[PDB]
RNA sequence: AGCGUGCUACUUAUACUUCACCGUGAUUGCUGUUUUGACGCUUUCACGAGUAGGCAGGCGUGGAGGUCAGUGACGAAGCCUU
RNA sequence: UUGCUUAAUUGAACGUGGACAAUUGAAUGAAGAGCUUUUAGUGGGCCAUUUUUGGUAAGCAGAACUGGCGAUGCGGGAUGA
RNA sequence: GGCGAAAGACUAAUCGAACCAUCUAGUAGCUGGUUCCUGCCGAAGUUUCCCUCAGGAUAGCAGAAGCUCGUAUCAGUUUUAU
RNA sequence: GCCUAGACCGAGGACUGCGGUUUUUACCUAGGAUGUUGGCAUAAUGAUCUUAAGUCGCCCGUCUUGAAACACGGACCAAGGAGUCUAACGUCUAUGCGAGUGUUUGGGUGUAAAACCCGUACGCGUAAUGAAAGUGAACGAAGGUGGGGGCCCAUUAGGGUGCACCAUCGACCGAUCCUGAUGUGUUCGGAUGGAUUUGAGUAAGAGCAUAGCUGUUGGGACCCGAAAGAUGGUGAACUAUGCCUG
RNA sequence: GCGAGAGACCGAUAGCGAACAAGUACAGUGAUGGAAAGAUGAAAAGAACUUUGAAAAGAGAGUGAAAAAGUACGUGAAAUUGUUGAAAGGGAAGGGCUUGAGAUCAGACUUGGUAUUUUGCAUGCUGCGGUUUACCGGGCCAG
C-alpha cells in the first residue's frame, strides 16, 4: 500500500529525503555494473573478490542430465522404507530376510555415509556408494546390490 | 465523534482529610480598645471613631459616637483602619451585649439599636469631655494634605 | 569535561563533597578554571543536607525526609539517621565514598547578592574560581 | 543547561510485547505477565521474554534436541520447555517417554512424542503443573546456523559467504579468489 | 557622565532554585476485588536546541469490502460568514 | 601429558588435587554492560585562542590541538554566522 | 545536397548543413522544483581508491530494529609504579 | 534563640506513613487550603475580532562557509503539478506448514474472470568440494577447556546439570603436497600414516511459501531541461545560378 | 474489422486530440500541425399586456416550486471591482506579546431541593412547567 510508503511522509518537506548538497540525479556513478575496476573497485573487491576472470575449462553444449546424481546419506536411508512396515522390519530383519531399499527407484543416484544406521541388515540397491557408506551398511550385516 | 466508555465513571470522589485547624487571629499592638481609629475605606471613610470592642468575626466594634460623628455602633475591618496613638477610657463603658449575632442581617432601625446606641454614647461622651478639643478631634474628618507623607507620619 | 562529569558536576550551581587527597586534589586542580571550591562547616553541611539533601535510590533522586530513606540505602555502613549522614561526611569517616555518592549533587539556586564583578577568575585574583577555603560558607549561605 | 554523559530519551532496545497480533499468544503473554510478575521464579521472567520474540530468535527445536537434553545426567525426566515449533528428526534411532511444552508441535514431532509415551502440551498446560517451572529445563535451537547469517560480516580474510545468485566455476572465483588470478582475499 | 583604582547598593537572559501543566525515557504496583478496558490503570524520578537525515504516532483526499436496518427534497453535497 | 626441549628426572605449554573470601589487593564516576544486522545524509567548509609554514602583508594561502559557526534561538558587544 | 563574379553567402522572416514527422519521454557527474501535522533521535565536509578534482565507491559519523544478559568490568579523568 | 514587614503559589482528593503532644485507641502545625463575610447572576468574570499605545519584528524559497542582500524564481488568483509500477534481489517483521515447502502451467468444478477441489512434474531446501576426471562428512555420550540464562540439590555461599551463544584446542568430508600395503592388463591401484596449506563444508537439519516497510539493479524510472545523432519524407511562390519565351 | 459482456478505471484543465456540425474551425507553398467548446426548467410554461425610450433596454405585470433559474441560464469560490457601513492613516503596509476601548460570544440560582395559591391537560385528584415571599444549600467575583 502507498499509504504506508515515506513518499507520504516526505510530503512538505522540500528535498523528499535526497539531500540539499547531493541532490538526487539521473545515474552518479554510471549504470549497472559500470566502472567495477576503476570506481567501483572498492566495492567489488571487498564485497564479490573473484569476479573478474577466467576459471576452468569450458565445456561446449553441457547437458546436466548426464550429471543428475542426488545424495542420501545413510541417516536418512530408512525413510525410504514403508512407514507402516518400518516397525515391523526394524525387529524382524535378520540375513535370510531384509528389508530392500531401492534408493534409484526414489530418486537416487548415489549412498553417501553420513550418520547410523540401526543396526539391523538391510539390502541398498544403488547406482553408486561411497566407500564409508557401504562400509557401514555391511557393518550392520547389510549389502549393497549396484543396479544401472 | 467517540462515544463514552464504561470505565469513565461519573462518581465524585470525597475530599482528603484536611489538616487546615484555624488558630485565633492576632491583632496589632496598636489595637486597644478606646483607642482612636480612621477609617480609611467604606461609606465613612476619613472618620474618627472610638474602637471598643473585638468581636469574635475578627471585626472591631466601633461607635462615632452617632452624636458627635454621625457613624453609629458597627463593625471595621482592622485591616481598614489606621490606630492612631489618641485614647479614651472606655472601662466604664459597657459593651457586653455586643457580638456577631447582635449584627445579624433581618430604612428603618431597630428600637434595640437606637437604644444601645444612646447608652452606649452617653458614657463615651461622658469620658470624652475630659480631654480638651477630644470631641471637636473626633467629630473633624481627616484627609491628606499636600506634603503629608504616611510613611514619615505619628498617628 | 571528563573531570567535571567524575565530579558529577553537570549544571551550574551544582555542589559535591570530595574527600581530599592527592588523586582528588589533582582531579580538583584540573576543574579549577570553572569551580569554585572551599572547606565547609559543620552548619553548612548540616544546612545543604536538611534543605537540600536528596538521596539516590535506585536512579532516582529521592528527598531525603524520613531517617526510613537513610536507613534503607546506608544501614549497612551504619548510617541510620541524617545526623549519621551528615558526621560521616564533616568527620570524613570509613564510609565517605559511599555516604558521598548516595548523595545527590546538591542543586543550588544563584547567589543571593550576586557573586563579585567578574567570576572567571581566580578568587585570588578577585573572581570566583579556585580555592577560597573559607568564604565556601558565605558562598553556600549566599546559594543555599 | 546539562552537561548529558548519555543519549536522552532512548528506549530499552527490547520488546515488551509480542509483534504478533495472534489473540492466542497474547492470552500466554497475559498468563505469564502475571506470573512473572508475582512467583519470584526466575523460570516465568524468562518465557515471558521468550514469548516476545520474532520468528528468527525462536529457532526451531529437533526431536533429536530433546532427546540430547533428556541424556543430561538426572534430566531424564525433566518438562521440556521450548518457545516456538518443535519439529521432527528422521534420523532418530531411538526416542524416549519424556513430557514437551511448546508453542507448536509438527505432525511428526507430535505422533513420534506420543508414541513413545510421552506427553506434548502446551504452554499453558505448562503454567498449571509447573506455576514455578519446576524441574522444567528450556531448550534453544540454533540461532547461527541461518542461511542469512553465512553472510553477515563478509569481508576480507573473513571467511563467509558471499551474497551470489548463481554457484559455478565462473561466478566469483577467479581474481581476488585464487593467487594464479592476482591475489586472494 | 573622561582616565587609573577601591567599595556599597541596585538592574535583568529562553541560565540557576521552588512550584504548576505537556510530552519522552525509565520506574512502582495492579487477578480468591479481574471488576464488561492489562495494547489498560497506577507510583516515582529524570530529561526536552536542531539543518541534512532516520524513525514513530496522528490529520486530510478519490475509490473498494463490511457495518451504523446512519443523514437527506420537512433540504444531501457545495459555497459565504467576529 | 607430549612426538617439543634438556646431559638430565631439565624446562616449555596446558592441566588434576589443596590453600588464600569480600580491604579480591589505588581514586572518582558509571540512565548498566556486551553483541549484531541493516540503511540514510555527507565526502565544497569556515571562524576564535594557542602552536605553526609561505608571503611586506592581507577579511591571503597552508597545517596542529581544542572549542565553535555551519545546524542556534536567547541576555550582552549600538549594529554583526 | 544544390547554387555561389566567393560573403560561409543564398537555398520560403530558418543556413559553418533547410523544413516536416518519427526514433524520442534521446542522455545529462549540470541548473531548477519536489505538496500535511506533531513527537523522539540526529550528522558530514574526513580516510583510501578511481581520466579522480562540480562525481562515485569505501571507512567514519547518524537512525532504526533489536538480541544476550543484569553491575558482570568499563572510562576523552586522577593517583602510584614503570 | 526571639520578634517583625511583604510577594507568588494551593498540585493532590476516603483511610493507610513518619513524627509530635499525650490530659486519650485521642488530638496536632506531622504523606500538597481551609474558614468566614460581602456583592453579583439583565451582571462583576472570561474569550475572540477590530483598533490604539509600549516593546520587539528585514522577504519568502534556493544554492552556499556565509542572504534582508546591489545573488536567482516569485504581479495576482483558481484548477492541474513531481520517488510511481514492474522483473529479479538484501536485511527485518508477520503468517502457514516444517525436512520439507510451493493448489492456481494445467485438470476438476462452479451460484462463472470469483469461491471450492486435484496431482504429476518442477523450483528452492535437505552436501560439500575440485578447473576437471572425481571423491564425498561420528575415535569419543557428535569431543575437550573457560564462561553461560534456566533448572536440580542446597542452607550466605556451595555443588550438579548446563540449551542458545562467545573464546579456544581437537575430530570428520573435498582440494593441494608428502608417504606409498596386500595386489597387478607393470602401470595401474591407493591401504596406511602425515603436512606453519586450502573450501561459501560436517560436527542431532531449517527451510519453503505469501505479505509489508526499507534498501538495490534494469527499465521513461521523482518531475521538467540540451548543444547533438539517425531514418523516412516536403520545399527553388523568397533567393542563387543556367536555360526557353516575352 | 465486426459483434457482445464487463471493471476497486477517468469524470469535461480528467478520460482518446475529439462526451458537442472533431481530425472540425484555423495555420502552413508543402510534408504536416491542430484547438476551444457538456448542464435553464418536470414542462418554454422562453415573459401576453401597459408604460418611458430613436432603439437596445428599463419599470410595472405575467409564467414557474424557484427568475436568489431569463438562454450573457444549475450551483456561482478566488483574484479583481462598484456601492453602503465601520475603522485607521506625518517618507510603506503587514506581524508577535500585553493591556485599554468598541463589537460579538459564553456562562449555574443547577434538570437546584423544601410547603404554598391560582392559570392549563386527556381525564379519575393523579405525572408536572406557573408564582412571590420564607428556609437549606449551591455558582461566580472579591475582602
Ligand atoms: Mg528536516
Ligand atoms: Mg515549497
Ligand atoms: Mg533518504
Ligand atoms: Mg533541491
Ligand atoms: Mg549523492
Ligand atoms: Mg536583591
Ligand atoms: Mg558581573
Ligand atoms: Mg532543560
Ligand atoms: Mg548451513
Ligand atoms: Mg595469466
Ligand atoms: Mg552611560
Ligand atoms: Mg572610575
Ligand atoms: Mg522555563
Ligand atoms: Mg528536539
Ligand atoms: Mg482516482
Ligand atoms: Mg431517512
Ligand atoms: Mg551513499
Ligand atoms: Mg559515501
Ligand atoms: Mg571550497
Ligand atoms: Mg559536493
Ligand atoms: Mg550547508
Ligand atoms: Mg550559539
Ligand atoms: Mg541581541
Ligand atoms: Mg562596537
Ligand atoms: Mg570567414
Ligand atoms: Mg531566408
Ligand atoms: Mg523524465
Ligand atoms: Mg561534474
Ligand atoms: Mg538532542
Ligand atoms: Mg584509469
Ligand atoms: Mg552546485
Ligand atoms: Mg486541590
Ligand atoms: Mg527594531
Ligand atoms: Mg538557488
Ligand atoms: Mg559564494
Ligand atoms: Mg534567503
Ligand atoms: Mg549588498
Ligand atoms: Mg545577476
Ligand atoms: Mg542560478
Ligand atoms: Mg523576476
Ligand atoms: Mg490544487
Ligand atoms: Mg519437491
Ligand atoms: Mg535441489
Ligand atoms: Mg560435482
Ligand atoms: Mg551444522
Ligand atoms: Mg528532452
Ligand atoms: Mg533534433
Ligand atoms: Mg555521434
Ligand atoms: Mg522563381
Ligand atoms: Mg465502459
Ligand atoms: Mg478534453
Ligand atoms: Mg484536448
Ligand atoms: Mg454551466
Ligand atoms: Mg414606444
Ligand atoms: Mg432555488
Ligand atoms: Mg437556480
Ligand atoms: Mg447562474
Ligand atoms: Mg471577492
Ligand atoms: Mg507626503
Ligand atoms: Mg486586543
Ligand atoms: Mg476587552
Amino acid at each position: 500500500p502507498t499509504r504506508l510508503t515515506k513518499t507520504r511522509k516526505h510530503r512538505g518537506n522540500v528535498s523528499a529525503g535526497k539531500g540539499r548538497i547531493g541532490k538526487h540525479r539521473k545515474h552518479p556513478g554510471g549504470r549497472g555494473k559500470a566502472g567495477g575496476q576503476h570506481h567501483h573497485r572498492t566495492n567489488l573487491d571487498k564485497y564479490h573478490p573473484g569476479y573478474f576472470g577466467k576459471v576452468g575449462m569450458r565445456y561446449f553444449h553441457k547437458q546436466q542430465n548426464h550429471f543428475w546424481r542426488p545424495e542420501i546419506n545413510l541417516d536418512k536411508l530408512w525413510t525410504l522404507v514403508d512407514s507402516e512396515k518400518k516397525d515391523e522390519y526394524l525387529s524382524k530383519s535378520s540375513a535370510s530376510a531384509a528389508p530392500v531399499i531401492d534408493t534409484l527407484a526414489h530418486g537416487y543416484g548415489k549412498v553417501l555415509g553420513k550418520g547410523r544406521l540401526p543396526e539391523v541388515p538391510v539390502i541398498v540397491k544403488a547406482r553408486f556408494v561411497s566407500k564409508l557408506a557401504e562400509e557401514k551398511i555391511r557393518a550392520v550385516g547389510g549389502v549393497v546390490e549396484l543396479v544401472a | 465523534q467517540v462515544a463514552p466508555k464504561w470505565y469513565q465513571s461519573e462518581d465524585v470522589p470525597a475530599p482528603k482529610q484536611t489538616r487546615k485547624t484555624a488558630r485565633p487571629q492576632k491583632l496589632r499592638a496598636s489595637l486597644v480598645p478606646g483607642t482612636v481609629l480612621i477609617l480609611l475605606a467604606g461609606r465613612f471613610r476619613g472618620k474618627r471613631v472610638v474602637y471598643l470592642k473585638n468581636l469574635e468575626d475578627n471585626t472591631l466594634l466601633v461607635s462615632g459616637p452617632f452624636k458627635v460623628n454621625g457613624v453609629p455602633l458597627r463593625r471595621v475591618n482592622a485591616r481598614y483602619v489606621i490606630a492612631t496613638s489618641t485614647k479614651v477610657n472606655v472601662s466604664g463603658v459597657d459593651v457586653s451585649k455586643f457580638n456577631v449575632e447582635y449584627f445579624a442581617r433581618e430604612k428603618e432601625i431597630k428600637a434595640e439599636r437606637v437604644a444601645d446606641q444612646k447608652s452606649v454614647d452617653a458614657a463615651l461622651l461622658s469620658e470624652i469631655k475630659k480631654t480638651p478639643l477630644l470631641k471637636q478631634y473626633l467629630a473633624a474628618s481627616f484627609s491628606l494634605k499636600n506634603g503629608d507623607r504616611p510613611h514619615l507620619l505619628k498617628f | 569535561r571528563k573531570v567535571l562529569q567524575l565530579l558529577r558536576l553537570t549544571q551550574i550551581n551544582a555542589g559535591v563533597f570530595v574527600r581530599l587527597t592527592k588523586a582528588t586534589s589533582e582531579l580538583i586542580k584540573l576543574a579549577e578554571p570553572y569551580v569554585a571550591y572551599g572547606y565547609p562547616s559543620l552548619s553548612t553541611i548540616r544546612q545543604l543536607v536538611y534543605k537540600r539533601g536528596f538521596g539516590k535510590v535506585n536512579k532516582q533522586r529521592i528527598a531525603l525526609s524520613d531517617n526510613a530513606i537513610i536507613e534503607a540505602n546506608l544501614g549497612k555502613f551504619n548510617i541510620l539517621s541524617i545526623e549519621d549522614l551528615i558526621h560521616e561526611i564533616y568527620t570524613v569517616g570509613p564510609n565517605f565514598k559511599q555516604v558521598s555518592n548516595f548523595l545527590w549533587p546538591f542543586k543550588l539556586s544563584n547567589p543571593n547578592g550576586g557573586f563579585r564583578a567578574r567570576k572567571f577568575q581566580h578568587f585570588i585574583q578577585g573572581g570566583d574560581t579556585g580555592n577560597r577555603e573559607q568564604f565556601i560558607n558565605a558562598l553556600v549561605k549566599q546559594m543555599n | 543547561g546539562r552537561d548529558h554523559t548519555s543519549k536522552q530519551h532512548v528506549r530499552s532496545g527490547h520488546r515488551t510485547a509480542p509483534k504478533s497480533d495472534n489473540v492466542y499468544l497474547q492470552l500466554l503473554v497475559k498468563l505469564y505477565s502475571f506470573l512473572a510478575r508475582r512467583t519470584d521464579a526466575p523460570f516465568n521472567k524468562v518465557i515471558l521474554k521468550s514469548l516476545f520474540l520474532s520468528k528468527i530468535n525462536r529457532p526451531p527445536v529437533s526431536v533429536s534436541r530433546i532427546s540430547r537434553a533428556l541424556k543430561q545426567k538426572g534430566a531424564a525426566e525433566k518438562t521440556i520447555v521450548v518457545v516456538g515449533t518443535v519439529t521432527d528428526d528422521n534420523r532418530l534411532l531411538e526416542f524416549p517417554k519424556a513430557t514437551i511444552a511448546a508453542l507448536r508441535f509438527t505432525a511428526g514431532a507430535k505422533d513420534r512424542i506420543l508414541k513413545n509415551g510421552g506427553e506434548a502440551i502446551t504452554l499453558d498446560q505448562l503454567a498449571l503443573r509447573a506455576p514455578k517451572g519446576q524441574n522444567t529445563l528450556i531448550v534453544r535451537g540454533p540461532r547461527n546456523s541461518r542461511e542469512a547469517v553465512r553472510h553477515f560480516g563478509f569481508g576480507p580474510h573473513k571467511g563467509k559467504a558471499p551474497r551470489i545468485l548463481s554457484k559455478g566455476r565462473k561466478f566469483e572465483r577467479a581474481r581476488g579468489r585464487r593467487r594464479s588470478r592476482g591475489f586472494k582475499v
